[PDB]
């Protein structure tokens, strides 16, 4: 029964207890049945908030480290802490990715959820790439790229440019081009393409999904303005 | 700054931090 | 780990918004038996206030959801069990804090600043317990909160000027205790109002070091007064 688990997941969401939420959705996912759209959103929100605190913490600690004098006696404590945080982040991303490869992607039945999960794969492989080094960094960046590319093609073939999932995939994939590959022009072109194509057919968009698509598009042109500086 | 990405994270006033 | 490095990691954890680690550090420092500076005490307060706060807010959300109508006895059972789990966590936190206070901090403080700070803290966490308590446990928790608060209040009034930030914050939290725990809005209003009036009375003589804090606290007192006058 996923019903009680979903109930608890929503309670946790409103209570901002995202560990509990991620537990609930992990259990549901492991029951083996395909996830509905609300349930996919619950999974994504849960693990997004779990990993988020560690991404931000890691950013802070790393910033402090790289602005600390190398001869400082207090450097190794900073290092050790950053490495602990990084370890937790790796643990979480690995959990998500195992959930995707073992359950969700293997059993996804419609293009919407397949694109959703592939996008997620790219997102969390990207979260790993942000903190990886050496060959590990090469291969993790590669996996992220591949997930994003597959999801991108499928979205182009099976969805409208106004679909919130397609738009979000374009947003995050552009950010992958900017922060990871370091090609700001291509990231700008992804964002602008998605935005223009969305406005073109904004009239074929669902009233209920309107708020979501609008939100994403605003993030897209926000990114565009930023990067163009 | 950090680029934006899709999925994002009466009472009485007692003494705060 | 040495006290110095424990502090270093408490501050680093605070920068990282990782308050469980911060609270663990400061708990270690406190258990080492050493008296804490003002800075270190504030690290303790920030850490544990952040740890407990999430539980308090979650408990509020879940409780509110529990009062929703037309809900299945089954769903209601699930909601209540979750609220009970959060309650358990909260009680554990407040318990740890109070064990630190009675066992180390309050015990080894003759200094009025520290004595008032720790007694106030005790009243605070016993109040956090009182807002989720049942039956006789409830009366005991309330009496303990009120007692600690009262002792802090007396010590402050005998040892600290009205403009001092701990005296003011103490008045604030003690009056919120009167309003929310004892449901005596009149005495809460007079408590806060007396604090504020006594502060403004001696504001021109306040030093420019504690001005920044006591002004903010005073504004909180007035906020609660205005809110409590509907």
């Amino acid at each position: 029964e996923k019903t009680e688990l979903i109930q608890k997941a929503k309670l946790a969401e409103q209570a901002e207890r995202y560990d509990d939420m991620a537990t609930c959705m992990k259990a549901v996912t492991e029951q083996g049945a395909e996830l509905s759209n609300e349930e996919r959103n619950l999974l994504s929100v849960a693990y997004k908030n779990v990993v988020g605190g560690r991404r931000s913490a890691w950013r802070v600690i790393s910033s402090i480290e790289q602005k600390t004098d190398t001869s400082d006696k207090k450097l190794q404590l900073i290092k050790d802490y950053r490495e602990k945080v990084e370890s937790e982040l790796r643990s979480i991303c690995t959990t998500v990715l195992e959930l995707l490869d073992k359950y969700l992607i293997a059993n996804a039945t419609n293009p919407e959820s397949k694109v959703f999960y592939l996008k997620m794969k790219g997102d969390y492989f990207r979260y790993l790439a942000e903190v990886a080094c050496g060959d590990d960094r090469k291969q993790t960046i590669d996996n992220s790229q591949g997930a994003y590319q597959e999801a991108f093609d499928i979205s182009k073939k099976e969805m409208q440019p106004t679909h919130p999932i397609r738009l979000g995939l374009a947003l995050n994939f552009s950010v992958f081009y900017y922060e990871i590959l370091n090609n700001p022009e291509l990231a700008c072109t992804l964002a602008k393409t998605a935005f223009d194509e969305a406005i073109a057919e904004l009239d074929t968009l669902n009233e209920d999904s309107y708020k979501d698509s609008t939100l994403i598009m605003q993030l897209l042109r926000d990114n565009l303005t930023l990067w163009t500086s | 700054s950090y680029s934006n990405t899709l999925p994002v994270r009466p009472r009485s006033s007692s003494m705060a931090a």
